[PDB]
């Protein structure tokens, strides 16, 4: 399967302030380096899986 | 009761997985009941009955083989594994349905970028399925499960009394005397 | 400057007593665990380190 | 055993590359020609042969 | 109370079977066992002065 | 299945299958004021 998604970079969306001020006008920014997808697989019996 | 007639603790074996040779046997102290100081006459009989109800080595062999059969990780491919090993060899190499041009012109062939013989899937799978050139296992070394089928834990009453068997901790008998050796 | 700051990720876990279950899937399937009665430990002596 | 001779059809190069071949009306499978004729008002496939 | 101390352990036994039925293991922890049992049986923020 | 585990109910049939039926009736009847269910 392919599972493509997109991450928000808007400071006002992704971040929450205790004052509600405009973070874009207040110098908030984010840089994504490595966004990996983890997964847990039950090692259930291949015969029974 | 009499402790001379009491059933002894079984000897469990040590496998030594890396060399593969048996590492010896030990008195099965790791699973023992504490029955003489707290138990007394009521539990001495119970402990004896538990000890003599230890399965005989044939029964333990059958139980272990049955446990191993339900593994799903047998050494050779079952229908699940062999089906996918056939599936990937089928979809490997040049496709059979690809109608490509064979140009036997000694001047002015085609470029044929692509992506006049072919190998059949029977031989193609035969290459993938065949085993080694040995086809016989070396003596002494055994895998864990083949060691568990043999070398079974068993009660050994009066072991150090016979004519010339003693035991197998770690040795190599040489001169008709049991030489527990390799020091 | 952002190059003059660090990060110091750390955790505290009091009263926990780290537990590793002797089970194949690391989950609870009974007090007598999955590998507890596997006749590869029960019948053969192993010297763990 | 090792390699089979494999099927051959022995078509001339000029006909195989349709440089001097039969013609589009008579080498495309009749169902494909019907498909092109039907859906040729919005999906041009006559330039691909 | 001296728990899990083989040198200074307790004693419980009957009269016909005067042999002691309680052998204490220094390698078990009775105190922490009770702590875990009581924390599992009830929340630990309750104060029971008895 | 191992006999020494069944003797200590580590892998035995279970409280419902080894207690005598009269004792089970007793501990079910007197289960609200004199609990004996934690002793087996």
């Amino acid at each position: 399967y392919t599972y493509e998604w997109v991450l928000r970079k808007d400071p006002n969306m992704i971040l929450q302030s205790s004052l509600g001020n405009d973070l874009r006008a207040d110098g908030a920014s984010i840089i994504y380096n490595e966004v990996n997808l983890m997964a847990n697989f039950m090692p259930m019996d291949h015969n029974t899986s | 009761m009499n402790l001379l007639n009491a059933a002894p603790t079984p000897y469990v074996w040590k496998y030594n997985p890396v060399t593969g040779k048996c590492a010896g046997a030990q008195q099965n102290y790791g699973a023992t009941i504490d029955w003489v100081l707290p138990g007394g006459n009521s539990f001495a009989y119970a402990a004896d009955e538990i000890r003599r109800r230890f399965p005989e080595p044939a029964v333990t062999r059958a139980i272990t083989a049955r446990f191993e059969a339900e593994s799903d990780q047998q050494p050779y491919a079952g229908p699940h594994e062999t089906n996918i090993i056939t599936a990937d060899v089928v979809r490997s190499g040049p496709p059979p349905s690809a109608v490509y041009p064979f140009d036997p012109s000694g001047v002015q062939r085609v470029q044929l970028s692509g992506g006049p013989e072919m190998t059949p899937d029977a031989f193609k799978y035969y290459l993938r399925v065949q085993g080694p050139s040995q086809e016989v296992d070396e003596p002494g070394v055994m895998s864990q499960r083949q060691f568990m089928t043999t070398f079974l834990p068993a009660m050994v009453p009066h072991p150090f009394d016979s004519e010339s068997p003693d035991a197998f901790p770690a040795y190599f008998s040489s001169v008709y005397k049991g030489t527990n050796a390799f020091e | 400057q952002p190059g003059q700051v660090l990060s110091y990720k750390k955790f505290l876990c009091d009263n926990y007593l780290w537990t590793i279950p002797f089970s194949s899937d690391f989950m609870y399937m009974g007090e007598l665990t999955d590998l507890g009665q596997n006749p590869m430990y029960t019948n053969n002596s192993h010297s763990m380190v | 055993a090792a390699l089979t001779p494999d099927l051959t059809t022995a078509t001339p190069r000029l006909q195989y590359f349709h440089i001097a071949g039969p013609g589009t009306r008579e080498y495309l499978s009749e169902d494909l020609q019907q498909f092109i004729s039907a859906t040729g008002s919005y999906f041009d496939l006559k330039n691909k042969f | 109370l001296y728990h899990d101390s083989g040198v200074c352990s307790g004693t419980l036994n009957s009269e016909r079977s005067g042999m002691n039925v309680v052998v204490e293991l220094p390698d078990r922890n009775t105190e922490l066992s009770y702590q875990y049992m009581l924390a599992d049986m009830m929340s630990r923020h309750h104060y029971f002065a008895l």
